[PDB]
RNA sequence: AAGUCUGGGCUAAGUGGUAAAGGAUGUGGCGCCGCGAAGACAGCC
RNA sequence: UGGCACCUCGAUGUCGGCUCGUCGCAUCCUGGGGCUGAAGAAGGUCCCAAGGGUUGGGCUGUUCGCCCAUUAAAGCGGCA
RNA sequence: AAGGGAUAACCGCUGAAAGCAUCUAAGCGGGAAGCCCGCCCCAAGAUGAGGCCUCCCACGGCGUCAAGCCGGUAAGGACCC
């Protein structure tokens, strides 16, 4: 889960370390590394989550 | 690189100035060039001759008349001579003049399964005093726990002879252009009636 | 100087003069381009590495400059009894004790001289090469022999 | 269930050449490509990395004083059969080898590890004598 | 010549570090040393 | 598996990647002492 | 040469010789080199260097040693 | 062994840091029975299975349609002697 999340979110600018910290502050106790298969099905919606994440991050 | 194919016929000795020289007679018959190796399509530079011509037309796929001088591909086949590119029209003996120096490849006589102390000239053990079941044996072949194995290359018994062998820098005593003959300074490898190739040496 | 044409490249420097031109390789640790009636050479921060390169630079340039307005120099005083020199071509057949006389080729830029039969000098536009080939001759027989034989510099004898 | 799992997609090819770059600092990323570790198919048991062609080998920068100092080694199974050959001599002859050795070491060591080392094509160049694609990365 | 404590045996001796090693160069040939 | 993450310094020995008495104008940072228009510290009267 | 007693007492043959080797360099010869109280020749002493070489007999079970006759030298060690 | 290239101790050129001097810190030359290549031998299971010359080519009858098909061929190759 982690190896491919990293691959996917590294494809938008940032890295895994950063992405998870973001979500933490962003208040989305969600992804559940399991359920970041969103990266493969519906990357539309992954993209959204990355925005929220870098929202709390920069 | 000057170079004919040929065959050991046998040896004797002649006299010269005032002493006997030992000589071994090669028949290096006429060697019809059949293929040239270019660096442009082969990558290396060489020439393929042929030797014992005689062949009652059993020649099928390699009929390859394809180079003019296809006059019946030889019984004793054909070998390349590396960097050697003559006036393309057969090579006789004339290339070698008396007093020239030559290397000679050949096929040593075959000793078969040879014992150590022939294969390698070992000492073996005493014909008397102590033991009796090891007169011709090799003795030890290792140490103990370290390294606890036998060295790659160890000299032990096995097949000896029947091998490619080049003896270097023999003198050309004489040459009978007449008969396609070549005389060298004794001792050339293998048995009579054996294929050999004869080149220039590398000397001083 | 007078008939000198001090040219410049990225990392090299070409000095044209009445005797010819020479090629000095010069480090990226400066910006010197054809400047004024002479030439100035500067350098960055006063750290050990730079310091050592300034001065080195300053002289190779100056040596190439004095080379292109004739920079020949160097002479060997040959001593010993049977010992003496003889010019053959622009090459040198000196004889110094061995069971056999000694011949010597001059490469590009260089000529040997035989004023005396026991004196010699080496002409050169370069400099590195001159001092090199000077020693190369001295080699053939250096001195020592609780005094006497062998082929010396302008410098002199010892215990 | 959640087996995110791939299905076989068409393998991509790539051309690259940091001819001016520090090897190791190069070879690292190459390998990360030879495994599908950049793409989120990643599946550890399968081989869906990129095929990779590297033009203009040799030329590579090597830090410090690593000529004569970096020594390469081969032992034949024989007595005194050690060979020691320094970096200088490897670029001098067989420089395609240098970047090859360096990537090998960063690849896993199973059968699948050898399979990926075959996906890596190295030419002291330029000119990579096979054209049928190559989305060059810089 | 070759010793562990190399020092200066005269007023003509000279300490130069060349080859990454420590040496000593006097006028008389006998005081020429090298650390090893 | 997770930063070729950020900011300031040192080291050119692959030190790092395992050793002492004792040696050295290796470097970088502090010193507090000679004495310098009785203007020689280095070089030819 | 010893100290200690950790695997081995339902067994790990023990001195010397012979046969077969292989490796270390702290080098006996042969190859480079610096000093010398190196005139030359011949040495002394230290540095680089194993690539290959490193004899035959008398005495004793001997290892080792002493002795005869030679040699460019008749090297020291590891591998139970 | 000739020979070619790179080196060890060691012997030099040019050269500052340090107006002098220094083989060195940027560069450049010499230099061993030693290293690399050269000589002789093995070698494409070098699964990275190479290259060149010459030859032989037809579907003839059936499945998840090129053998995963059986039975005769071709250039060739075995068997027996």
């Amino acid at each position: 889960w982690i190896v491919r999340i990293n691959a996917a979110c590294r494809q938008h600018g940032l890295n895994y370390s950063t992405f998870i910290h973001g979500l933490k502050k962003a208040g989305i106790e969600v992804d559940r590394k399991n359920l970041a298969d969103l990266a493969v099905r519906e990357p539309q919606v992954f993209a959204e989550l990355v925005e929220r994440a870098k929202a709390a991050q920069g | 690189m000057k170079g004919i194919l040929g065959v050991k016929v046998g040896m004797t000795r002649i006299f010269r100035d005032d002493r006997a020289v030992p000589v071994t007679v090669i028949l290096a018959g006429p060697c019809p060039v059949v293929q040239r190796r270019t660096p442009e399509k082969d990558g290396y530079t060489a020439v393929q001759l042929g030797f014992l011509p005689q062949n009652p037309k059993r020649v099928n796929r390699p009929l390859k008349g394809h180079f003019a001088k296809a006059g019946v591909e030889p019984v004793r086949i054909l070998r390349e001579i590396r960097d050697f590119n003559p006036e393309g029209d057969t090579v006789t003996v004339e290339i070698f003049k008396p007093g020239e120096r030559v290397d000679v490849t050949g096929t040593s006589k075959g000793r078969g399964f040879a014992g150590v102390m022939k294969r390698w000239n070992f000492a073996g053990g005493p014909d008397s005093h102590g033991a009796h079941k090891i007169h011709r044996h090799p003795g030890s072949i290792g140490n103990r726990k370290t390294p606890g194995r036998v060295y790659k290359g160890k000299k032990m018994a096995g097949h000896y002879g029947a091998e490619r062998v080049t003896v270097m820098n023999l003198e050309v005593v004489d040459v009978i252009p007449e008969e396609n003959l070549l005389l060298v300074k004794g001792a050339v490898p293998g048995p009579n009636g054996g294929l050999v190739i004869v080149r220039e040496t590398k000397k001083a | 100087p007078k008939g000198v044409s001090v040219e410049v490249a990225p990392g090299r420097v070409k000095v044209k003069g009445p005797k010819g031109e020479l090629e000095v390789p010069v480090s990226p640790e400066m910006r010197v381009v054809v400047e004024e009636g002479v030439v100035r050479v500067e350098r960055p921060s006063d750290e050990r590495r730079h310091k050592s390169l300034h001065g080195l630079t300053r002289t190779l340039i100056a040596n190439a400059v004095k080379g292109v307005s004739e920079g020949y120099s160097k002479e060997l005083l040959i001593k010993g009894i049977g010992y003496r020199a003889r010019l053959v071509g622009r090459a040198l057949e000196l004889t110094v004790g061995f069971s056999h006389p000694v011949v010597v080729e001059p490469p590009e830029g260089i000529t040997f001289e035989v004023p005396e039969p026991t004196r010699v000098r080496v002409s050169g536009i370069d400099k590195q090469k001159v001092g090199q080939v000077a020693a190369n001759i001295r080699a053939i027989r250096k001195p020592s022999a609780y005094h006497e034989k062998g082929i010396y510099y302008a410098g002199e004898p010892v215990r | 269930m959640k087996t995110y799992v791939p299905k076989q997609v068409e393998p991509r090819w790539v051309l690259i050449d940091a001819e001016g770059k520090t090897l190791g600092r190069l070879a690292t990323k190459i390998a990360t490509l030879l495994r599908g570790k950049h793409r989120p198919d990643w599946t550890p048991n399968v081989a869906m990395g990129d095929f990779v062609v590297v033009v203009n080998a040799d030329k590579i920068r090597v830090t410090g004083k690593k000529l004569e100092q970096k020594i390469y080694t081969r032992y034949s199974g024989y007595p005194g059969g050690l060979k020691k050959i320094p970096l200088e001599k490897m670029l001098a002859t067989h420089p395609e080898r240098v970047l090859e050795h360096a990537v090998k070491g960063m690849l896993p060591k199973g059968p699948l590890g050898r399979r990926l080392f075959k996906r890596l094509k190295v030419y002291a160049g330029p000119d990579h004598p096979h054209q049928a694609q190559r989305p060059e990365k810089l | 010549k070759v010793r562990a404590s190399v020092k200066r045996i005269c007023d003509k001796c000279k300490v130069i570090r060349r080859h990454g090693r420590v040496y000593v160069i006097c006028e008389n040939p006998k005081h020429k040393q090298r650390q090893g």
